[PDB]
């Protein structure tokens, strides 16, 4: 039996883990080998027993975007704002703040189309370069030659993480550097309420919705102005209660992956 | 529109409305739409008497004193309207009464009727307010003519009672005089 | 019971009709009935009370008959009559209170007080007079196993119930579909809500059903049906099913679509009303089925479009509603209504005299519990107590 | 009934008039601000309407009792009655419909206006008490639906706003600990007297005696008398329901019943 | 009462029935727009429900009389009964609870739907006229 | 006149001279390059209804210099902050300091360890060069990750800042190493909003965070923003909509007579 699903529910009118993802520059600026222990003790005062708070270090937003892993019950990701990386930040936030169900795309043998507005193509790797060629009903190219890749339309160049959204209902002949990239046909099931992102700097530029008419700002997308990483970490520790209250631990998945694979 | 008709003259809820209407009625005396004596008649008399008495008034000071007297003397003014054996009296302080001419027995005040009457019908300054009138009637046998004249603010009857040395009326006039401050 | 009602009725007629200066022809028959009552009651002794704090009182009867000689009643006649009537009325009052404060799990229709058991004897049958009141009339019909009926204004049929059911839900309670309802007295308010506004539902319609069964059959009921539920149209913070957390409800009201109200008696569709609002008539039914849909507006202006997106962050939750008031009805059983004071009288007597909880009624005569479990024994006891309460109120103001 | 009660009163026996939805509450819509600022950004208080037979009260707190002791705010509402009611059946429901919508309300002194943007929570520790001479005659805690008050002259409604100890992300965002309070926590009660019995005459929804007396007076342009307020205003009558007013009201109501026995 | 009125009517005398909450208003839930446009984002008008014995009306203005003369917008609602009532006891209350929550309403012609997001103010200069 | 006690205020739902300080940067005056510009704005404000002499114009060289103990004496204050992509935190701290009411007590870093009691309590340091270095202590009053004696091991949370608002973890003692020579640090507690002052940022993209809580970054009514190319146009806009700006603002609560014995100014 399922977990009681399909049956109406009527009503009347610590043990968790906290992963803290931060960039390398934060540690470089703090320059104290015991800062992890200090933060753990401060979390202990806040109410998190020792051994429950883990700190993860990623070099760059681009490098973190390569197959990110979500480990703890609650994940808090600090991304430093960069005016020239707004799309990369938006894509990372989308991937780690929404659940995805992905399937393989062997583009060397098949044409692919996006079923509906929730379907996208997620490319991740050392360096990805997506070139798409839409196909007409007779399977010929619309503005491109299937046999000539150079006529294809560039949609991404040397991008660690790409979320391509082509017109739905039209097949596409794809060309990617499969050696240094993996392309998956993914579907956005919904929000992942066990991950929160605290942007550090900037002006609320995260767009986690491919739709242009909507740029929503969920409760799990925060922003802080900063000058010292020590102050940033003190803020996180002191307001950990509010951050956790903003997110639900029940969304944790069995695997530490940003998406489900043919599940 | 407090009353039945919307006029610029009539623009606890009853206390507030009657107080505002009375504050506007104060200008009826200037407009010359009253009967009998006026609070500003008393104020002008007191101003003249004090100006004659004073030995510390300079020509450059007289204009200010006259303006202040016109604007300040007797801040608490009450006005009454008589309508076929009914009297509606209202003060600037929010005290409102309604009574019968003959027996001086209080009746529930009708703000709408009061506004309708005070819009155009002459307004009598209540030199002898309702409280003093009732006290005088209780402790003294006011005749029908005396009550009529006192309600109409008859200078003749007012001076008659002052000369007779009626404590109640003398006290009322003394309070009126003492209220002429600066 | 009929003897008790006859005593009350004759005393009421005596107080109304035996007044100074009236003709004796106006009271000849009433005085014959009164003297019959006095003759039948003389020589008997009664005892009322002894339960809880209700005092024990002993009643003896030795009264001379009322005269039959004056052309017009005078002060002396009225004084004698009232001195007798006051004692008789006090006796009736205490008999009724003793009967009201008692209940029985077996033979609940039968008299429970000693005094009413005594009056059930045949010798008192001569004091029967007429049974004209609605409650005594139905008492007699029920004794004869004939069809009965009480007319109620706003019958208090639905036990208080404010609840909600969720057909789609997550631990975050951010994308919910379900129903909310308040059933109280004679009022049903139901709201069907969908957070996604049926964006992905088949045919962009979400179906909602609310089935309210009654514990007794109602007949010839006038019902006001209105196309909205004002009680579920404002923001709410509602604790979850298990009380572990709270969820937010921010409704936007749309018209209910394909509204169908079915009144069924034993599962057979007695009445059906499609998309009709206002005053309707349900002639015979024991359950109400309200079916309504939320249809996603096919055409939206920019404001509504912004309200209803196709992504998860649903800030506004589409909601449809129905309100159903039962203005009047007829029920073969007794109920509480908004006009009568019988439930009030019984409850008041019990509370005043601190009657311990019995084996039949719930504590404090809680109407919600009573009508939730309106057992046949409870119905018998309730009719008995209500009939005696009406008899009492016939004399006591 | 009316002549029965007339004769009983003359005989000094206890009278009784049974009313459906008695008009016992003088119309009164008001609010009390226990915590206030000139900007009206952060308010705590109560807001009620008493009219006819219905009391609708609502306590509101803009901070949702964030800093209150035990995260609880207590609201009380005391409604006296001008006459004692007996054997009254009352419906008590846990929400005040009237005060559950966005409002722009003029301040206490009328100088300015303030914004009320409620979000409704369940009233907590509800206690409705019916008191006679300051003694609790009836009391119902956390019980809604139909209740009975056998004898009382005042109603005391106590309820609490409790900050939900557990909140989903939407609720947590709804209620912040900072100053800007976009949504204001609100709890409330509704109490309707469906039927009651009074020793003194009253207006009600099922009788036409007040209507008849007022209609005759209006039709014949009867000047304001020494007893009744202008136009037989029921609000003023039931506010200053003096003994002389009660006597005159019972006399006119009895006469009106006698007249209606013959006139349609 | 009913036979008495029957006899009085046959004699052509006065007839009278006393009603508690008379069903004198035919059901009518509607709205009138005095200012409008296809976007339905700046609307002035009145929406009402007449049903049974209750009229519930609400006048709304999206601009809150920003450009109205004297910052006052007038609203009127006339309900003609089909029969003359007499000695009627009525209750008047200063809010329309039925039109105080957000809703989406179909257009007059049904082509599209428009959003109504009321914020409730106190009605001033309330006048109720019972006319014969 | 019952001062110092809170009595409930009852109202009915049936019932129906100031001065304006305008703070601007020196860049504005330099661009305007007119000696009579303040008098011109005074006449324009007079047309708007502000009597001559009731509008004061205040100048500050930079946000950094203005942040050094800003004093705003006026019934209504309007600050024309200038956006800078590099000074988001500075702008946020200045806006918080001026837009909120802070009750501040002295701090003696040389004599007492300090902790923050609740979420509303911060440490506000102002001066020529505020360098704040903290060292948290455990229950034994021994540093956590910092030797108490050695100040180098401390954790720097500011450097040569004119204004700083520090928020350490609550309930834990800290030893401070502030440069008291050219900086004063105070234990401040945020009581509520200051209705007297409003900020009109020129340029930028709404980057003001006035709450220590990271989950919330409210945008109150007193925080406004306008795109600009000419300071003349900026001042004309402010003059023309001074009615709206004043409506958004409100008279300072703490200054009213009702504030007596309730932390009056
Ligand atoms: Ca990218
Ligand atoms: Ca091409
Ligand atoms: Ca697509
Ligand atoms: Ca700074
Ligand atoms: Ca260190
Ligand atoms: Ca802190
Ligand atoms: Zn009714």
């Amino acid at each position: 039996q399922n977990y009681g699903i399909n049956l109406p529910i009527t009503g009347s009118m610590l043990t968790s883990t906290l992963c803290l993802y931060y960039p390398t520059e934060a540690a470089t600026e703090i320059n104290d080998n015991s800062w992890k222990d200090t933060l753990s003790q401060l979390f202990l005062t806040k109410g998190w027993p020792t051994g429950s708070v883990y700190f993860k270090e990623y070099t760059n937003i681009a490098s973190f975007s390569v197959d990110p892993q979500l480990y703890c019950d609650y994940n808090v990701v600090l991304m430093k704002y960069d005016a020239t990386l707004q799309l990369d930040m938006s894509e990372l936030a989308d991937l780690i703040l929404n659940e995805w169900l992905c399937n393989p795309m062997d583009i060397t043998l098949y044409y692919y189309q996006q079923t509906d507005e929730a379907n996208k193509w997620i490319s991740m790797g050392s360096s990805c370069t997506i070139k798409v060629c839409p196909l007409n009903t007779q399977t010929l190219g619309i503005g491109c030659l299937t046999t000539d890749a150079t006529t294809f339309e560039e949609v991404a160049t040397a991008e660690k993480l790409v979320i391509t959204d082509v017109v739905d209902g039209v097949n596409h002949k794809l060309d990617v550097t499969t050696a240094t990239c993996t392309i998956r046909n993914c579907k956005k099931l919904g929000p992942r309420e066990n991950v929160a992102v605290i942007q550090v700097g900037g002006s609320d530029i995260l767009d986690i919705t491919a739709d242009p008419t909507t740029a929503p700002q969920t409760e799990r997308m925060m922003r802080i102005n900063w000058k010292k990483w020590w102050q940033v970490f003190y803020t996180v520790v002191d307001y950990v209660d509010q951050i956790i209250q903003v997110m639900s631990k029940r969304s944790r998945s069995l695997n530490s992956a940003a998406f489900y694979y043919r599940v | 529109s407090i009353g039945s008709s919307a006029s610029a003259w009539t623009d606890s809820s009853v206390s507030t409305q009657t107080s505002t209407i009375s504050r506007r009625l104060r200008l009826k005396e200037m407009a010359t739409q009253t009967e009998g004596m006026n609070f500003d008649d008393i104020s002008a008399a007191v101003l003249k008497t004090k100006i004659d008495k004073s030995t510390q008034i300079s020509p450059n000071t007289i204009p200010d004193i006259v303006t202040e007297a016109s604007e300040k003397f007797i801040p608490n003014r009450a006005y009454r309207v008589i309508n076929n054996d009914d009297v509606f009296e209202a003060g600037i302080d929010g005290k409102f009464f309604a009574y019968k001419v003959d027996t001086f027995e209080e009746i529930p005040f009708d703000v709408q009727k009061f506004a309708d009457l005070v819009t155009d019908s002459p307004v009598i300054s209540a030199i002898i307010d309702f409280k003093t009138l009732k006290n005088l009637n209780d402790n003294y046998g006011i005749s029908r003519q005396q009550a009529f004249n006192l309600l109409r603010s008859d200078p003749r009857v007012l001076r008659e009672f002052i000369n007779q040395d009626n404590p109640i009326i003398r006290n009322r006039i003394e309070q009126l005089i003492m209220q002429c401050r600066l | 019971m009929d003897v008790l009602y006859s005593l009350s009725k004759t005393l009421k007629d005596a107080r109304d009709k035996i007044v100074e200066g009236t003709l004796y022809s106006n009271v000849s028959d009433l005085i014959q009935q009164f003297n019959q009552m006095i003759i039948t009651m003389n020589g008997n002794e009664f005892q009322t009370g002894g339960i809880g704090n209700l005092p024990i009182r002993n009643w003896n009867f030795n009264f001379g008959l009322l005269g039959t000689t004056l052309l017009n009643l005078d002060a002396n006649y009225v004084e004698t009559a009232r001195n007798t009537i006051d004692y008789f009325v006090d006796f009736v009052d205490n008999v009724c209170m003793d009967e009201m404060v008692r209940e029985s799990q077996r033979n609940g229709i039968a008299p429970q007080s000693d005094s009413l058991r005594k009056l059930s004897a045949i010798k008192f049958k001569r004091i029967n007079f007429d049974n004209s009141s609605e409650y005594i009339e139905n008492w007699n019909l029920q004794n004869r196993r004939q069809r009965t009926g009480f007319t109620f204004h706003k019958p208090n049929i639905f036990p208080y119930s404010a609840s909600f059911t969720l057909n789609r839900s997550q631990p975050a309670h951010d994308n919910l579909m379900g129903t909310m309802w308040l059933n109280a007295g004679s009022e049903i308010q139901v709201a069907g809500f969908d957070y996604s506004c049926a964006i992905n539902a088949p045919a962009n319609i979400q179906q909602f059903e609310h089935i309210v069964p009654l514990r007794r059959v109602l007949t010839t009921a006038t019902i006001t049906l209105l196309p909205d539920a004002e009680r579920f149209s404002f923001p709410r913070v509602i604790n979850s099913a298990d009380g572990a957390t709270t969820w937010f409800f921010n409704p936007v009201i749309l018209r209910p679509n394909n509204v169908e109200v079915e009144f069924l008696l034993n599962g057979q569709i007695i009445n059906t009303y499609q998309a009709r609002f206002g005053t309707i008539v349900a002639r015979n039914f024991d359950t109400i089925r309200l079916s309504f849909q939320l249809m996603r507006p096919p055409n939206m202006t920019p404001a509504v479009a912004v309200l209803f997106p196709n992504a998860q962050p649903f800030e506004h939750h589409a909601t449809v509603g129905l309100t159903l008031r039962i203005e009047s009805a007829v029920c073969e059983s007794v109920l509480a209504d908004a006009s009568e004071t019988l439930l009030a009288n019984v409850t008041s007597v019990r509370q005043e005299y601190a009657i311990p909880v019995g084996p039949v009624f719930p504590p404090g005569m809680n109407w919600t519990d009573l009508i939730t479990n309106y057992s046949p024994s409870r119905e018998d006891n309730l009719q008995r107590v209500f009939t005696v309460a009406s008899i009492r109120s016939m004399l006591i103001k």
